[PDB]
């Protein structure tokens, strides 16, 4: 299988919960997977644990939950 | 004593809109910008132009004065809804303001009925992804006519591309249509008050591929489309016994539409509305309002409640704000 | 980022309070002002614009993102009187409002400012007398008066030897001069008491001639041996590992005596909140309604009606795991 | 056998609905009643139609909602 | 402004004018309008504020209500 | 910053030879490209997120190519 673990760091541990509490809704918005996600928080970074079975899988998740993740973050700042 | 001003996200299609609305008729801000030709692409294309249009809202409405927050919750594209969405709640959880899911379909119906006269009409609904016919009956937002397959903005996109023409091939095909006059034979599709457009695309293109001229099809094409549109709305009209009729969606800036349209009302001792330029289409401001119209009726929703809802029906909804 | 700020509203009963605190555990505002339950509704009703005027001279107006108040348990025309005012503000401030139980705000304010975690909470009001703990996913009454409460009956017993009506205070100041046990009733009936019958035989030994200080005396020993009691029983029924005395009796050092004595002999903790936290307050109501709202509560102005008779396990505890 | 008609005029008709309201669920709060009453919002004015049996339950009706509307009042 | 109209129907005339001319001389000092009409007693209150309101209306139901409990 | 790390297994450890050197070779944010085993380890650290999008794409379209020519 194809396995990735991304860690994304904030300023504040306050912003990271923002962004977090956001996407997370989205998280649980997906009836059908193609990998498999574990979406937490540990203090001001967000980590996402992704499991896949092909290298394609991997990355039509990382693409939709980063750019949630992207959407997020940049509604905070300005 | 001051009014309420909310702040409405539209992203369900092609359009990323962001709009500044009162509790009154005033709209202190609208601007969307559409993307130049995929479900995967347009939600990138969202998630790079909403915040850029939330910097240009924040300049004329100072954030700190926004009190609600609304988004197109559906229906629509899957990615393009999320990050509507995600965008959405992450403002509200900021601003430690209010979030309310709106349904897009009947934005186009509240924000024409700001903008025009119409105060219980039939609307009829022409999208590039929607063709239908909602009226309000039954304490409900009901579509009593709609499309079967596809709608008649995405029949006219799909044979503009198929032709070799720009992506919003709609304009295009009318502006064509005026050089034609001479008919194509095509296939004329209504099932009571439903319409399918599958047919009438297949023997067009057909009518292409055989040689007949251009200009003559797309005169053809439309003529058929709408008067197929006309039949089920006046068919439609007569059911609901309303006494006025809308033009609402991105294809009601077809000159040729509006006139058999209009037509048609005159005939039936009925008005007929549509609302200006900047509302038919996808905005932000229709979603403001609507979210407006709902939550100051008392409606609230917390987070869960504020899930896409790619499939979002007309009559799911709960009318508080009709008297 | 800025921490949100709710305005509190505290209206059960006698007592009008309000209260401002932040998403965080400061405090910026809290003041309370001091029967007929109608009358008391009018009190409310004079007193509430003068401390919300009072509240919005520390803090600015715009400055508050939420409303909470107490929804319940309590008086009925008292209670109308803050959910009207509550939700007037909510529509005027154009910010969420949210509906807070008495009680529970009372524990809520007490594991603030205090070390207390999840206890076993002790509740003696003037009109409530509960033992209080989290237990299986919910708030819950595992003991509680029957009849009367005792901080009513400390005052039913005080106005009754021609006392000031605040009569709690007035009665431990005699206590400590008499030092003498006059024979009253012990009653209590598993987890649960009852001061009704205590009440009626304590002026019985007033009609006798035996000295009022004898008897505030008395009437404190056996009243607040069976608070300990129960107490006891009910931390061994949920396992707990500390014990709080909230409520307006919650300033009587010889109840705080008894319960530390209690929790040192059963090697438990004992808290009891400032003095300003542990009777009503609009302190408590603000925490309590930023606890559920922060962790995803909204809730519509329907959902804001009076509950005079609000249950302790009727809430849903979204803040606590 | 005993109507009262009580009528409150406010200065703009935004001030009218929000204190009408606010007073309006505690108007619905209501299980049992001293006497049937009519709570309606007509323009700037709350219109109050009481129609009570004798003159101590409508004194009982007019406090509790006057109360209300006063409370409701002197916040704003 | 804040108006107020009281109607209190009476079984006879003379109960009418009985309660209307004991509530009006034994309580002399908003405006007020105290008029009677036939089996009827007609109340027309006008007032500052609600509070000034709810002050007289409480008044003139007790007078009117004390009128009452004597005759019966 | 913002880090990632992605580990693909192959059937052989020859294999992942092959797919590793056709991408290290064809193919001239911080990045770590290494080959251990019969896994792929990817080490990527980016500045932001959407920088981090842009490099994971390029890298995974790379290997996926590189399967694709393996595969039948
Ligand atoms: N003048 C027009 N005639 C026909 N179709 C049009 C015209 N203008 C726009 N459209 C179509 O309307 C759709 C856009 O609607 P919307 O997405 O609701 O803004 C697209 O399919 C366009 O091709
Ligand atoms: N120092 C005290 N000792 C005993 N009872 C008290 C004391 N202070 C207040 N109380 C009682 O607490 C009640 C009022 O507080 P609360 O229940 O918070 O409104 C009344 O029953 C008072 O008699
Ligand atoms: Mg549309
Ligand atoms: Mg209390």
């Amino acid at each position: 299988r194809v396995q990735a673990k991304i860690e994304i760091e904030f300023p504040s541990e306050d912003v990271a919960k923002v962004v977090y509490e956001a996407v997370l809704y989205e998280h649980l918005s997906v009836p059908y997977r193609r990998s498999e996600i574990d979406f937490k928080l540990e203090g001001k970074k967000i980590i996402l644990d992704i499991k896949a079975t092909d290298s394609s899988a991997l990355r039509g998740t990382v693409n939709s939950y980063l750019r949630w993740i992207k959407a997020a973050i940049d509604v905070i700042e300005v | 004593m001051d009014p309420m001003i909310c702040l409405g996200l539209e992203g369900t299609a092609e359009k990323t809109g962001v709009g500044i609305v009162t509790s009154d008729g005033e709209v202190l801000f609208n601007k969307t910008i559409m993307y130049k030709p995929n479900p995967r692409e347009a939600a990138d294309h969202h998630a790079e132009t909403f915040p850029k249009l939330i910097k240009e809202a924040f300049e004329v409405v100072d954030k700190n004065e926004i009190d609600l927050i609304a988004f197109s919750q559906g229906p629509g594209l899957g990615p393009s809804l999320r990050v509507t969405a995600t965008v959405a709640r992450t403002l509200s959880l900021t601003l430690k303001k209010p979030i309310i899911g709106v349904n897009h379909c009947i934005a186009h119906i509240e924000i024409g009925k700001l903008t025009t006269e119409a105060e219980d009409p039939l609307t009829l609904y022409v999208s590039g992804g929607n063709t239908q016919v909602i009226a309000y009956v039954s304490k409900k937002y009901r579509v009593f006519g709609e499309t079967l397959d596809i709608a008649v903005g995405n029949c006219l996109d799909q044979f503009a591309r198929y032709v070799n023409l720009p992506h919003p091939g709609g304009p295009y095909i009318e502006e064509l249509a005026r050089k034609g006059k001479k008919l194509v034979d095509l296939p004329y599709t209504v099932k009571g008050m439903d319409i399918a457009f599958s047919g009438l695309l297949t023997a067009a293109m057909r009518a292409y591929d055989a040689g007949e001229r251009l200009e003559d099809i797309c005169y053809s094409l439309q003529e058929y489309a709408f008067s197929m549109l006309t039949e089920i709305t006046e068919r439609a009209l007569a059911h609901t016994n309303k006494g006025e009729v809308m033009l609402v969606g991105g294809v009601a800036a077809n000159n040729r539409l509006r006139e058999m349209l209009k037509a048609m009302c005159e005939g039936q001792n009925v008005d007929f509305y549509v609302p200006p330029k900047e509302f038919c289409g996808d905005n932000g401001a229709m979603i403001a309002w609507l979210g407006l119209l709902m939550h100051k009726n008392g409606r609230w929703m917390s987070l869960d409640e504020t899930k896409i809802i790619p499939n979002y029906r007309t009559d799911m909804v709960e009318v508080n704000w009709i008297k």
